[PDB]
């Protein structure tokens, strides 16, 4: 008599409820925040969650005794209830590294978050963290360059980049999206870009932007004298077409395309990041889609998480969030996820919702763009959280300049320029940032006049995101 | 509205579009390079190897995006391995302008952790 | 010489040009229903607008550009707003989106605008996504599905009844062998299809090819024993969209009949190439709905799984996971009898008590296959039924896999209940009232039945749903 | 446990796992369709032709995914278009079976408006 | 010849009535496929014109009824079915479920009857790439023919699809959809003859060549003289027969003539007189309109071609005793006296407007 | 509804002029002008159902399908004042009739075989409503106005434009020749006629070439983008 099959039902707690493991340097790790159903405790949560995401059904197979369920089952090793909630739990779970097809960060997510949100027994369900092991992080082609390599490719050091959304949204002619890039890139933006849904259209053919864009580049590159970008969307409806436009971009000799990764998906997102690396193409990510996903506290995925993944299906710029600007990103957990995505090494640190040690192996590190409702009076804001190595976009803070484009753009690089040298010469951009800015626009009428136009707007609401 | 000129208006990359750096401004600059323990280095070039160009992509396929002919300049000497002394990098930033005082000069320097240039300016203009 | 509307700079109120509530919306508009939850002090109206104005064409302060073009022409508009009874702080604010705002054939483009990047402002709370109003000028853009219901019934000759699957099991960990093994005494007992788990891509413990064959050999092997059309859906989901292809084109090369993707971690752009590919080679395009709860199972904020429907239907795919309503996977009946029609049918009308804000024409667009899947078993089988009636494909993994005496057997069990339902029905029974003493009488009758009705017997999954109207 | 046998136990689609169909439970699945004012029809093949098979492959190249033989059967007269009197149906199943009394002989009804077949079950084996 | 001068002001109406391709231009083309000995040949089918069949609705068919409806015909003695010109690629049939279906039922149909079957399967559409994916697809089933519509098509992709059907033994069938609009009215346009000489040098296997009795115009010297320049080698001037100039062909295989449209069994004869055994004749409502159905209305098109052309062979006039050989063989096949009675008072005599 | 073999006419499917269009019907206004003894109402049906689902004969497949989602419609006949046999017969078609993005498949049907039939002495297509559902179907012109003339960099005038003559027997090179000094006075554009493809006297990669040398020497000197 030994374990025989027995059909039926049993808890999930019974095979996939394992506090006593001891988790192996490359098993995958998530910290899911739960929330039971009422009669359905926490173990049982968690066992459900480990198991439908990992080797079990709702009812035993017979199939299991061909193979080693302990070899590759999931497995729920802690749980920690949730200060300040009486009914969420994080409930740690372990993967062994043999359920994941290598490379493929659409098969992890397939896994780990597939079914299980939408289970009866549970209530709510967020995937707070994953900890990517070395040995997995080995099997990605990753970034395409990283933030090292593309700073070296521009031969642009010593201060953020500057970046900028060409505005309206949508609308806009090709030739007027040209006209409006080189305004923009003259006056002293690094970059300019195709709003997330700029794609191709009735009223703008991406052909045609792609060359006029390419015009606009070139001017006010040999006007400047320093190497500029737009980065031209290459997201699409279809892979071929997505790489149709990779390839034009290719072909006209320019820098950096862009992709929306989640509403394009990582299959083509990593696809794409694996032809920029094979054409030196630099690729800036959109994350449109995300907060979808990651707004709420009680269900979804977090913004971190979702930057890994990125990291891993490969991007050279992915969006951050800005802090202070018109869409959400608390400091701490803003702060964290922005060591997570430039970083190598990052220790755990739950102050800054890091849930985990993270190791990156060597994985290039991903620029992260502050982006969205910012103006120059965020500067000395946005150079203290971010450091230099960031690029910090200014659509409307450039394009609803009341003097044009030219002069948006410089009084956005004279007043990160501004904030650059104050930091160098010792200052404390985080208690003299006021007086940094109001020096600068003193001195410069570009810059005077972005600052009264802008002065009051601020954006200050509750946060959901919260730790 | 003031019209930003199109005309011999070219720029220099980090600090370009401020004030022209005073020798206090300058020597504040190379602090922080000490401060940080950043590795100190002079570059140079002549005014036809000085702004980005194009020229090279006569030679080739459809490869030229982010090449760009005139982004490496001349090294002054070695970067300053070891140096901690700001008397030793302002000695140098003269001693390239009077050795080559026809030439662009700029400051830079690294860090070799996360092997980079992290700074970096132009100290002298022909 | 007076002058006209000029360019002034700076930031006024987004409803000054995106809250319009005398809009007539056209018939060729996009309309989308958000469920809103303002912060406090955010008049709804401006919160609406907020929403119309970051999905389409403007931003936070006023830009001169606008004077190159006409807003009037391209502004996505908020043209209505309506408080939620039960709730004082949640409005549903309609907008309407110019056709000319969308690439054609693309559900990537369409999300990027819509949901792009209003779910995260700072000035609202929560937001939800709950309906789509596809115009048949945009829905006439897209290739959609390979086959769907019509032209799949007819390739496999399968008529009169449900379809009935499985999701062989352990989820991960078995070799390629033993997954061939799993399948050929499923499909012998009667099922129709078998399938890949969503997770079973190429891994360590099996690589696909490897599973492509022994699977190949199990789908002929049952074929020819039974006599019936056989299937196994071959998991095309990939890391890249090269390799996604490569899998597509073995299983063309082995001539069997169906693939799968996982349309939401795969991505709208390779479910699109994969669907376009499908319908090129005559492959049917099984999809499953890994990740969709992750964006849909709240009913304040994300993106109702109707949607993700819809825009499954115009990427395209052969059948979708519409949930089991009884079984382990939330789905509540009038919601999930709402997006059935919704992907199955041509033309469905607004009804608000099943979900639907927007009347719906698909304009001929095929129509996509249901699969009820999860913690499902034969004591449901009058139940599923009934509900979905014969356009369905119903799916038992651990109802077969679990059997007390093996895949074949189970199978067997799964397909003389659902025979048995289904004959009930056509005799006049009302498997709502009698379906209990349906199944009874069947596992009276066969004893592969009975020994899944013992088993089963007590299994019911019954909570209360998060996902409610 | 009993083993499920895979010799000699071939099925023939909706209805083959139940008993065989009674007199009473064909006429009922005939009221059933004229109930829902689908269309009735006939279909018969020689044991030879019954069976799905894959000889036509031979002339392919790598395209025979859903192509099999055999799907195709021959068709009784017309679909009985306007028939709404299930004796009338019955009368040709049974002059049907008696022109091909070693044929298998199938039941279908079509819905014209999803236009595909809505119904079919066996109602002859040789 | 015909690119401006047909819109000048100084003149009211133009006509092209005839054009003398010289051998020396003639040579310059690929031509047709395969022509009329070599479809012969390849389809093992001789002593008698072809019979072919247009499924019915034109419109509205799933794939599956397509398939289903096609072998009906093909098994009760048509050697061709077709799509109708107006099937490509629809809502209500995609082409490559359709062409599947088609081939399961092309050999159904030759394996039950034992003569060789083919259904003209349409590689029309909007773009070339489609068409050459049709045509791909066609070529990978191994079924015999496929068909273009050639006007609506167009001449460069015509002529491109005529040599992939010569590199890859596909025959094809050539429909003139829109003809009509040109060739119509005497005063002005093109005649029906010179798009048929264009046909024969872009290339076609066979192309429609009118009925001259049924629902479509076609007076018969007309038709009888473009006829000629369709099939033969070398066709003199013959104003008669609206033959401007002696023709000479150097070669060029022939065209088969396909006589379709409002075309019942009691036209047998009449066509069997006109066109010889070099033409095929399409019955397409004469097919799926008979009362038992298209296996049966197959059979008694079959049967009433072949009694023509026994009665012919015999040495009997069938322009004199067509009616005769009809009703003889009306009474012996019971599927053919289904036909004959449905059909009997149906006859197609209007003015004619394309006179010489 | 039994099938009826044998011949009725067409307008007792064909002719619905109580029919109300639907937004995505393709719309053909047709001059027709039937031979004596047919009734208008009869002809209009005979062209709406032979551009659509029907032939000469009931067939027996119709009742596998629906006719009423299918079929063509005349809907609305109007006599031509100044004309005692010419009448406009309006006809709707449902969308689904289509193939998407195909002129081809659009004319195959509204012109095919309508214009041949023996029933009628004259017929004439005088216009179609494209509705946008199928609009929306077609990629369409590649650039269109706005783009080209900001392709080009031409604004505020008229483009100028012009044929090299002999239209046939030029060589590639006096080709290029006669294009150069045409650009170079002040044309926009010139261009190949209509027939000069590729001939014995002028093969087309020679004049691609030669022209080419006229495009940009043309435009070097007079500083205005040229093409050919
Ligand atoms: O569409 C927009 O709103 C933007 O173009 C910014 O425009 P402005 O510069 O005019 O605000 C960016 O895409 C957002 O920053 C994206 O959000 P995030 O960076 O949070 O992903
Ligand atoms: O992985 C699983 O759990 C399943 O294989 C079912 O297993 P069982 O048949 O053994 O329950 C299906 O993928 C789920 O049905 C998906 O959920 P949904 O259909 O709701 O998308
Ligand atoms: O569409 C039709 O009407 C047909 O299919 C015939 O159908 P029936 O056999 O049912 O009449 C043919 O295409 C016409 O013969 C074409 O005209 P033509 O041959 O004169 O070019
Ligand atoms: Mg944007
Ligand atoms: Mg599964
Ligand atoms: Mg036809
Ligand atoms: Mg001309």
């Amino acid at each position: 008599a030994g374990a025989g099959f027995k059909a039926g039902v049993k808890d999930y707690r019974l095979t996939y409820y394992t506090p006593d493991y001891v988790v192996r340097d490359t098993d995958i790790l998530a910290a899911f925040r739960m929330t039971p159903q009422p009669g359905v405790p926490p173990e049982e949560c968690g066992a459900a969650v480990a198991a439908e995401s990992s080797t079990g059904t709702w009812t035993t197979v017979w199939t299991d005794g061909l193979t080693s369920l302990d070899r590759y089952k999931g497995r729920c090793y802690d749980i920690e209830p949730v200060p300040g909630e009486d009914n969420q739990y994080i409930a740690y779970v372990a993967y062994p590294i043999d359920l994941f097809e290598e490379g493929s960060v659409t098969n992890m997510f397939t896994s780990i978050v597939g079914n299980v949100f939408g289970f009866k027994a549970l209530r709510a369900l967020r995937l707070e963290d994953l900890r990517i092991p070395p040995a997995y992080v080995k099997t990605f082609v990753g970034p395409p360059h990283g933030i090292q390599v593309e700073r070296d490719k521009l031969n642009k050091y010593g201060r953020g980049l500057l970046g900028c959304t060409i505005k309206p949204k949508l609308g806009l002619s090709a030739k007027n999206y040209g006209r409006a890039v080189y305004e923009c890139l003259r006056g002293g933006l690094d970059f300019t870009k195709d709003d997330e849904n700029v794609n191709s259209q009735p009223f703008m053919r991406w052909r045609d932007r792609f060359l006029f864009v390419a015009e606009a580049i070139y001017k006010a590159q040999a006007e400047t004298g320093e190497v500029k970008g737009h980065y031209l969307n290459a997201t699409a409806g279809t892979c071929e077409e997505m790489m149709k436009r990779a390839v034009c971009a290719k072909e006209l000799g320019v820098p950096i395309i862009m992709h929306d990764y989640l509403t394009g998906g990582f299959t083509a997102n990593t696809s794409l990041a694996i032809y920029c690396r094979d054409n030196g193409l630099l690729l800036h990510i959109h994350r449109a889609m995300h907060a979808v996903i990651d707004r709420q506290r009680n269900h979804g995925i977090h913004f971190r998480v979702l930057a890994k993944a990125l990291r891993m299906s490969g991007g050279d710029h992915l969006h951050s969030g800005t802090v202070v600007g018109k869409l959400e990103g608390e400091r701490e957990v803003t702060l964290g996820f922005v060591d997570l995505m430039r970083d190598d090494y990052v220790e755990k640190d739950r102050s800054r919702g890091i849930y985990f040690t993270q190791d990156w192996c060597s994985m290039p590190g991903v620029m992260p763009v502050a982006s969205g409702g910012i103006h120059v009076w965020h500067m000395p804001a946005l150079v203290e959280i971010f450091g230099d190595d960031a690029c910090l976009q200014f659509g409307g803070g450039t394009l609803g300049h009341p003097w044009g484009n030219a002069p948006g753009a410089a009084a956005n690089r004279v007043a990160l320029e501004a904030c650059t040298q104050a930091r160098n010469e010792g200052r404390d951009l985080a208690r003299e940032g006021g007086d940094v800015i109001r020096s600068a626009c003193k001195w410069s009428p570009e810059l005077a006049a972005a600052c009264e136009v802008w002065k009051e707007i601020k954006f200050e609401f509750d946060t959901i995101d919260k730790l | 509205m003031m019209v930003w000129t199109p005309v011999n208006n070219k720029m220099f990359e980090t600090f370009s579009y401020l004030p022209p750096l005073t020798d206090e401004q300058i020597a504040a600059q190379v602090d922080y390079i000490v401060a940080n323990g950043w590795i100190p280095c002079l570059e140079f070039a002549e005014a036809d190897k000085a702004y980005v160009s194009n020229e090279s992509a006569i030679r080739f396929g459809s490869v030229s995006c982010l090449y760009y002919d005139n982004r490496y300049w001349t090294m002054w000497k070695l970067p300053m391995f070891g140096c901690r002394d700001p008397m030793q990098v302002l000695r140098e930033i003269v001693a390239c302008t009077k050795a080559f005082p026809d030439a662009y000069v700029r400051l830079v320097a690294f860090d070799n952790q996360k092997q980079v240039q992290i700074m970096g300016f132009l100290v002298q203009r022909p």
